[PDB]
RNA sequence: GUUUUCAUUAAUCAGGAACGUAAACUAUU
RNA sequence: CUAUCAACUUUCGACGGCUGGGUAUUGGCCAGCCGUGGUGACAACGGGUAAGGGUUAGGGCUCGGAGAAGGAGCCUGAGAAACGGCUACUACAUCCAAGGAAGGGCAGGCGCGCAAAUUACCCAAUCCCGACACGGGGAGGUAGUGACAAUAAAUACUGAUACAGGGCUCUUUCGGGUCUUGUAAUUGGAAUGAGUACAAUUUAAAUCCCUUAACGAGGAACAAUUGGAGGGCAAGUCUGGUGCCAGCAGCCGCGGUAAUUCCAGCUCCAAUAGCGUAUAUUGCUCGUAGUU
């Protein structure tokens, strides 16, 4: 329901999104570029430390090997800006739920056409 | 059958020629040898081991000396002068060798000399580097971009992989205990030595 | 095979890449649109699957640049091309925004420090610059061709 | 010592409180029904930072609860117990809301004086006096002689007195402590016996939703009357 | 051939049973 | 999962009821007394050993017997038949003044004569145990190595001048096509990041990250590799033979090592911080079971 979610979102809704200035969602001199997702992961992240302003541990080798594990098992891809996702339970779960949302005046022209005559019998 | 090529190509790594061994069943003390640059201190590491060995605090620790390390075999230690005649003489007798590096000083003409005579005559036993003089540093980036440039030039000289351990302070004078304490773990448990046929034709 | 051998050294030279491992793997991420856009084209029209994804890979495609914005069909998604992407390039986008004498200019600029994209400056030159980034791609603050210091030659020379 | 993931999910922790989580220590409320002191303080009121600030704010005496002071970090305090913070002066009662999850809501001292406690039960204690097991753990001796099972009680938590009862009825408003549906403010319609085990009520809102939940879980708020101010 | 009957009794072959001086140019059509 | 498991139990009572003992309590759990059972083709019993649940868009997440040298017995305590102790036997091992005394686990290295990831730091945060705010934690985090992969990309960018007239290509070759190409030439510009590094910050203390003053490019260097194809050579060497030819080749030549400046850095191809190599490879008829 992603793709679903973007298409409310941007031809849908009646509500600007936030678009954030072109050179902040940039890591590490270029290198990548954070998605909206992780966009918001970070705003959270740094929402949690100025909570109680205690400052966080940069990440450590478990969780760092975990999404690392997780990018090497998905199938999605940062070209750009934008991700790409592969075509299959995402597309399917757009048909699932696309089905599932799925589921008295010509007497009188008569009478005066019977009653006029011809005007041409045949030239 | 990939197992069978892995174990194939181990067995052809098993392999070698077939060498005299002769040694006696009351084996003489293997030769540990401290081959270095002047003024990096095989004296200092010399007193340092005899003292985590029978615990003398040797205060002038001259010539061989016989230390026993285990109920089996015996080890001697000899620091070699900075003189290349005790050097080619030491190399050609030396059973495993702790060649020290003067740390951020780099490699020295010494210790690549000793490298090509030992590896010349003939390779012994054991070898191995051992790197001093590591409090003389100031960025640990500095530290260990030097032990990893060390470390591979190290193994490109004798071999993929040679142990190069690392001693850092100078503590009272002696070295760290610690340190030389997993040193000694490494050259405690010991093989047979390579039955070189020099050693093994003549007698010495 | 010598048609694979020009064709890869004309993309480089006319476009200054280092080497063919850039060259493939532009033609890897090339490959894998298009193939989706091929299973898209697999699925029949007025189907939602088709319709929703294949509205989405063109949106992706239009906002990075690529894809221009009057066709938006996804026989064009299969016309797409690998010399389509190295336009899309920042290296090639400062040589052609005309920052630089030369592509290599380009490469060297990027190397060392000198342009900008938005904000923070950019290291690498491989960096996809998106359409709506490419209007903000100037030299940095700390670069002697946009201010600051006047620069480590000029300094030795004024010395 | 379990994991934060496998502590209970309706007293909350973020994704920053390491990979442990407190236990409660043994007390009047449940283990799974308990809101312990220190994330009382630290995770959801942030009075605090750290496990030895919470130390110390708690060994100095500074937070009191039900009327005493309480010293122990992890002193269990579950539902409907309240909190007497005297140097901000405010009182902190613990509520559930429609997901499911402690709600902490700011009461002064008129209505923070008092309690309201579900009757566990009721028996002749020795000497042949009646006495009153409440849910906080909490017995009353000589209590009226009205109060059966499955009653709840208005205490005055000053000298501990019975000040008013309210009675377990169909046509009442109560809230559910637990179930499935836990959690869900609402009137008392039906009630149905099933002599032999797990009587149930058949509980609706204001608002037209029927459902099933067992006088167990059950907790009687108010006719109306919602004696609690519950957040608004 | 019949102005003759029984109406699947059929087909195939593991196992098995009866019969017993040589070679040397080669559903139709 | 199975009938190449149809009988099983009463072979440690198998099913009862009564009576007690012991257990914290119920109980053939055990002791007496008597009764006759109980299970099974709806799959008992046996055999094989290959020993999941919940949290639901998804994956993720969470939860899940026997022993501490060997039998045997005992002890504390709310919770143990603790392996913590003792007691005797057995099997080991150590000290000694030979009268005597105490004791048993895990981690590391070799395991060919030839090999390759630390004997790191702290309870700083989350959590636990105590007379207890202060004591103690082998969970926990911090650090180091790595070309096994994977990711990004440095080793240079740009002018001016002088001079030379050829550079390149092909089907078709003593033949075609096309027109600006070079130079070990001469000088000019700028840019700098690897590195060096004052500090400040980070943190238990440090590093890394972010900041950051000052330095930091002319090739003879801040020194790119791995493979493949091909040309040119002597007062040299070797081999064949109806003179000079041909072939293999050629660090090796008369002298000369503080001497030589030589093809002065020979040319082309491919990958380029990666690449190469080996091997595996990718007589006839009837007729039963059986079959149609
Ligand atoms: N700080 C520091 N000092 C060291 C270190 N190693 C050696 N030294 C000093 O350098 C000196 C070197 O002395 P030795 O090691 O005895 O030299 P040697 O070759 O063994 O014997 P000599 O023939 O006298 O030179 C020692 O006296 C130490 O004081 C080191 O690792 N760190
Ligand atoms: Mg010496």
């Amino acid at each position: 329901s992603a793709t679903l979610d973007e298409f409310i979102a941007d031809e849908v809704s009646t509500a600007p999104i936030a678009e954030p200035s072109i050179g902040t969602n940039i890591v590490k001199r270029g290198r990548g570029l954070k998605t909206a997702a992780e966009r918001r992961m970070e705003e959270e992240r740094r929402e949690y430390e100025e909570t109680n302003f205690v400052r966080l541990p940069k990440e450590s080798k478990k969780e760092r090997a975990k999404r690392a594990r997780m990018e090497g098992r998905s199938g999605r891809m940062n070209f750009g800006g934008e991700e790409f996702r592969e075509l299959g339970e995402g597309a399917e779960r757009i048909s699932r739920l696309t089905k599932a949302k799925s589921s008295g005046e010509r007497y009188q022209k008569r009478l005066k056409v019977l009653e006029s005559g011809r005007g041409t019998r045949g030239k | 059958a990939r197992q069978a090529a892995r174990s194939h190509d181990i067995k052809e790594k098993r392999l070698h020629v077939p060498l005299v061994d002769r040694l006696p069943d009351e084996p003489p003390p293997r030769l540990v040898v401290i081959v270095g640059p002047p003024g990096v201190g095989k004296t200092t590491l010399l007193k340092s081991l005899v003292r985590r060995y029978t615990k003398e605090t040797m205060s002038d620790p001259v010539g061989p000396i016989t230390v026993v390390t285990s109920k089996k075999q015996r080890l001697t230690f000899i620091e070699c002068p900075n003189e290349l005649e005790a050097m080619i003489d030491m190399a050609k007798v030396a059973d495993i060798v702790l060649l020290m590096i003067d740390g951020n000083y780099g490699f020295e003409m010494e210790t690549m000399e000793f490298l090509n005579i030992l590896a010349n005559t003939g390779m012994p036993g054991n070898v191995f580097g051992i790197l001093t003089h590591l409090d003389l540093f100031k960025k640990p980036s500095a530290l260990k971009d030097a032990k990893k440039r060390l470390k591979h030039r190290l193994w490109t000289e004798l071999y993929q992989g040679a142990h190069l351990f690392y001693l850092s302070g100078v503590l009272n004078g002696r070295y760290p205990d610690r340190e030389i304490h997993n040193l000694s773990r490494f050259l405690s448990v010991m093989k047979n030595p390579r039955p070189l046929v020099w050693r093994n034709t003549h007698p010495y | 095979e010598a048609a694979r051998l020009d064709s890869e050294l004309k993309l480089v030279g006319e476009y200054g890449l280092r080497n063919k491992r850039e060259v493939w793997r532009v033609l890897l991420t090339l490959s894998k649109i298009r193939r989706a856009a091929r299973i898209l084209l697999t699925l029949d029209e007025k189907d939602p699957k088709r319709l929703f994804e294949g509205n989405a890979l063109i949106r992706r495609l239009v906002r990075i640049g690529v894809l221009d914005e009057s066709r938006m069909k996804l026989d064009y998604v299969l016309a797409l091309k690998a010399e389509d992407f190295l336009e899309r390039r920042l290296q090639t986008l400062v040589y052609k925004l005309g920052l630089a004498k030369s592509i290599h200019h380009a490469r060297v600029l990027i190397r060392q420090r000198h342009i900008r994209v938005g904000k923070q400056i950019v290291n690498v030159p491989s960096f996809m610059v998106r359409l709506d980034s490419q209007k903000h791609i100037d030299f940095a603050l700390t670069s002697p061709f946009g201010g600051g210091r006047p620069g480590r030659v000029r300094r030795k020379k004024a010395k | 010592h379990q994991k934060r993931l496998s502590a209970p999910s309706h007293w909350l922790l973020d994704k920053l409180s390491g990979a442990y989580a407190p236990r409660p220590s043994t007390g009047p409320h449940k283990l799974r029904d308990c809101m312990p002191l220190i994330v009382f303080v630290r995770n959801r009121l942030k009075y605090a930072l750290n496990y030895r600030e919470t130390k110390a704010i708690m060994m100095q005496r500074l937070v009191k609860v039900d009327g005493k002071v309480r010293t122990d970090i992890t002193y269990p305090a579950g539902f409907m117990d309240v909190i007497t913070i005297e140097k901000t002066g405010e009182n902190f009662r613990l509520i559930y809301d429609t997901k499911g999850r402690f709600t902490v809501h700011r009461i002064t001292d008129e209505e923070a004086k008092y309690k309201l406690g579900k009757v566990k039960r009721v028996q002749l204690g020795r000497g042949g006096v009646p006495f009153l097991v409440t849910h906080d753990a909490r017995t009353i001796r000589y209590p009226d002689p009205l109060i059966k099972v499955n009653d709840t009680v208005k205490i005055d938590l000053e000298t501990g007195k019975i000040t008013d009862f309210i009675k377990f009825d169909t046509g009442a408003l109560a809230m559910i402590t637990g179930g499935r549906n836990m959690g869900r403010v609402g009137v008392i319609t039906h009630r149905e016996r099933h002599d032999g085990g797990f009587g149930i009520v058949h509980l609706k809102d204001a608002l037209d939703n029927t459902f099933a939940t067992r006088e167990s879980n059950v907790f009687v708020i108010g006719s109306e009357k919602p004696w609690i101010s519950l957040p608004k």
